């Protein structure tokens, strides 16, 4: 089972509409591979991106032997999804992920709704104020 | 109760149920006048 | 073949089909 | 014999299917209790806010600024209806005002509440076995398949909203009256039916006795029908639950529309010359917002 | 007739309310009345007239 | 012209996706083809551009997309409130980035010039280099191929004698 | 500190729980995990520093410190899974349709993600690709 054939066999199972099919087909390959490829600990993001894309393009070359995928569009999606993954490991982790993985019931929408009605700051603005109002503490200590 | 409206009406039709007036606009389908 | 050319053995067992459908349904729940 | 192992294996598999579904439905109930509590607060606020604007506009209390403010109001709605959180599926189209889709979803809900009785009868049939072949309720089984099929059609999210005819545009607040009657998934009925079904099968652990072939064939059909029914009802329940969540979002969106519109009225007549009716109206609207906030708090 | 009569100005000058517009009463019999009364919520004419 | 500094990551997205570079100065197009983070990073990359452009030759540094979004959110129109919502998202995302990359501190970037028409000078912000002692001189030496690219392009329209008097021309001579 | 904490709307009995989440993110943003180490030494250091920071919650209003640690530890473990790679549709969905993902994706890109991720058979198809890649990603030179 060559990877190009197995991925193509699975992609054939997506529902069809019309020409929009290449946008949703490319997106799914970008999603699966961008999130599946492990990161090497010795690399920074710049190098990890070049390596991950090189493999991603090679995967498309094998997939394009079985099912048609737009190469330039799939890479566009791949880089966007990969950057999201890199941001999460170095940056802020969304509370929906802590909630999804882990008594957690009241969600973010629930507070963003109230803020929108009163036209005040939402969860993300409060989160930005938290870190900012915390910048001095963390920098001062170790 | 206010979903007793005729199925497949003409565009621009108006239909009154339970004190609610419905215009069948071509784009949004059944939408209240106000 | 897999089992043999006897046409009687080629026929799929109904009880195995019922078990298979139960297994496939439960597998989907584990994925979802 | 091997028949006893076959029956016991099937029964364990069915109970495992219920165990997975019961946990999922309990999670849905826990979330729904939280949503139902907040949904009451939203609808009350929307009904109060809608009345306040109806009075504000019908009496032409805005004066010459009426037209300008209305344009801003449209702009507000356009910024909310295009929120990416609102999926392109027909489930959200119904939640945001579309009538044809809402009727279909309600009809599906009402039918599911009755087909559950069939599921209990299928399990009860197995109890009657463990030639007495039941006539079997395969009928409702055809219907639950069609309902699950349509649910998948409704829940599908298209790359673009233009694929849905009569998708709610900026005029989604005009039908906010449809949100008064909260849509409730049959979560309690599911738990009762599933827990009773699981317990009934649990009481069959001791089988004993060699069974006639006609009894095993009849059991086999019942087991197959139950498996199909559980998968069909799972598809239906998930779609009906999704609409409950979509309706919650739609109600919040209408309330946000009215809240932002009131904010524009306040700012517009703070920059321009305010009247007394405007200040009175805004104080009434602020009371509505305060009650909403206190309800959430 | 609303335009040419200059009726709206007469009401505004007499009443003193510069946002007032006359209301037109339809004086019918019992048969015609059943046809004039329609989608009563929108009991308005071409535009601003009631 | 007008220089629009953007990170390599954003530039490669534009080239790979196939986004019209001509209309990246038109707020209504760039916000449709650009993510909230990319727009914030463009702002950050503009604010980290160390060089003074030849204003005497009408070469300006682009106004960041966040400012353009903020301005449109205050101007009456059919999309004003959607643009206000975009502004709020840009501010929260920008603050989130500033709190994460604040540690960057002492470094300078290599820039690559990609000319687009005569009204847009795309400046790609590439790999960073560490520079704490006299980072001004280090930045100048590193960006040799950026300075001569700018000179080559402005000599297409501007008089040679006028370009020779710019600081960009001087920086080239100082580098080599 | 308290000025911004008072910006969070009161919501039932969760006032001590949402701020615990906000604090866990506020610290985890500015203490990175160095990719060089595995989840023991860098993890213990990040957690130890977080617990030391909690020593100043007397300046705050409503922080559940026991839950705040729970949230902080969850963030680090989630980051470990992302570094190693994730395929579970239950977590892949959470990542693809999220507040972070909506900032790196354009409006049109999100519309596409929302069309695939919310498909009636996404979880099954995504799981199958996860296995197709996990078993064969190493075959790609």
């Amino acid at each position: 089972q060559q990877l190009g054939f197995e991925l193509s066999r699975i992609l054939k199972q997506l529902p069809n509409l019309g020409g929009s099919d290449r946008k949703t087909r490319a997106m799914l390959l970008a999603n699966a591979v961008a999130l599946q490829i492990p990161f090497e600990t010795l690399l920074d993001f710049d190098e990890q991106q070049d390596k991950a894309v090189a493999k991603f393009k090679k995967i498309l070359s094998k997939v394009n032997e079985n099912i048609a995928v737009d190469t330039k569009l799939a890479v566009t999606y791949f880089n966007n999804i990969l950057r999201i993954r890199q941001s999460l490991i170095t940056g802020i982790t969304d509370p929906c992920l802590v909630k999804a993985v882990l008594n957690d019931y009241l969600t973010v929408d629930d507070v963003n709704i109230v803020s929108a009605v009163v036209n005040g700051p939402d969860y993300n603005r409060i989160q930005a104020d938290m870190g900012n109002a915390l910048n001095q503490l963390i920098g001062s200590i170790d | 109760t206010t979903k007793d409206l005729p199925t497949d009406p003409e565009p621009g039709d108006t239909y009154h149920v339970n004190g609610v007036d419905w215009i069948y606009q071509e784009d949004g389908g059944w939408v209240t006048m106000q | 073949l897999d089992h043999g050319y006897d046409a009687t053995a080629l026929l799929e067992t109904t009880e195995d089909i019922i078990t298979g459908e139960l297994d496939d349904h439960l597998e989907s729940l584990s994925v979802e | 014999a091997t028949i006893i192992n076959t029956l016991k294996t099937w029964f364990e598999k069915l109970m495992e299917l219920f165990a997975k579904l019961i946990r999922w439905i309990s999670d849905f109930k826990k979330r729904d209790v939280v949503v139902a509590t907040r949904y009451g607060k939203i609808v009350r606020a929307v009904d109060q806010a809608r009345t306040l604007f109806q009075e504000l506009l019908v009496k032409n209390r805005l004066g010459n600024r009426k037209d300008a403010l209305l344009e801003k109001f449209d702009a507000i709605a356009q910024s909310i209806i295009d929120d990416p959180k609102i999926l392109a599926s027909r489930i959200y189209a119904a939640a945001f005002g579309s009538v044809y889709y809402q009727k279909e979803i309600i009809n599906i809900n009402n039918e599911a509440r009755t087909e559950l009785g069939t599921m209990e009868k299928l399990v009860g049939t197995i109890i009657e076995y463990v030639d007495y072949r039941a006539l079997m309720p395969i009928a409702n089984i055809r219907e639950i398949g069609k309902l699950a099929t349509r649910c998948n059609e409704l829940s599908t999210v298209y790359p673009d909203r233009s694929s849905i005819p009569d998708f709610p545009d900026k005029n989604f607040w005009k039908n906010s009256h449809l949100l008064k009657d909260r849509f409730v998934a049959p979560l309690d009925d599911l738990l009762k039916a599933y827990r009773n079904s699981s317990d009934a099968l649990r009481k069959l652990k001791q089988l004993s006795r060699n069974y006639s072939q006609e009894t095993i064939d009849a059991i086999g059909e019942s087991v197959q029908l139950i498996n199909t029914s559980l998968e069909g009802m799972r598809r239906i329940t998930d779609t009906m639950f999704e609409y409950s969540q979509a309706q919650y979002l739609a109600a919040s969106c209408v309330l946000n529309y009215y809240g932002k519109c009131a904010q524009v009225v306040s700012e517009d007549y703070k920059i321009h010359g305010f009247n007394d009716a405007i200040r009175e109206w805004q104080r009434r609207f602020d009371k509505v917002i305060d009650d909403f906030k206190r309800g959430y708090a | 007739a609303h335009r040419d009569s200059n009726i709206e100005a007469a009401f505004r000058v007499i009443s003193g309310n510069q946002d007032e517009t006359p209301m037109y009463l339809f004086c019918s019999d019992k048969e015609i009345a059943n046809y004039l009364m329609t989608k009563g919520d929108d009991r308005t004419l071409g535009a601003y007239l009631k | 012209t007008q220089v629009l500094v953007m990170p390599k990551a954003v530039f490669e997205s534009y080239k790979t996706a196939g986004v019209q570079f001509n209309k990246l100065l038109d707020t209504n197009y760039i916000v449709s083809e650009t993510s909230v983070n990319d727009l914030a990073e463009i702002h950050q990359a503009l604010t980290a551009f160390p060089f003074l452009l030849p204003e005497k030759l009408d070469i300006k540094l682009a106004v960041s997309p966040i400012i353009k979004v903020a301005e449109l959110g205050e101007i009456d129109g059919p999309e004003q409130f959607k643009m206000k919502d975009l502004h709020n998202r840009l501010e929260s995302r920008l603050a989130t980035n500033e709190l994460r990359d604040a540690g960057n501190r002492n470094l300078v970037y290599d820039y690559y010039l990609y000319p687009v028409d005569e009204n847009l000078w795309v400046a790609v912000q590439q790999s960073a280099h560490i520079a704490s002692s006299d980072p001004r001189r280090v930045s100048i030496q590193l960006n040799h191929t950026f300075f001569d690219s700018m000179i080559n392009e402005m000599l297409n329209t501007r008089p040679r004698e006028s370009v020779a008097s710019t600081q960009i021309f001087t920086y080239y001579l100082e580098s080599c």
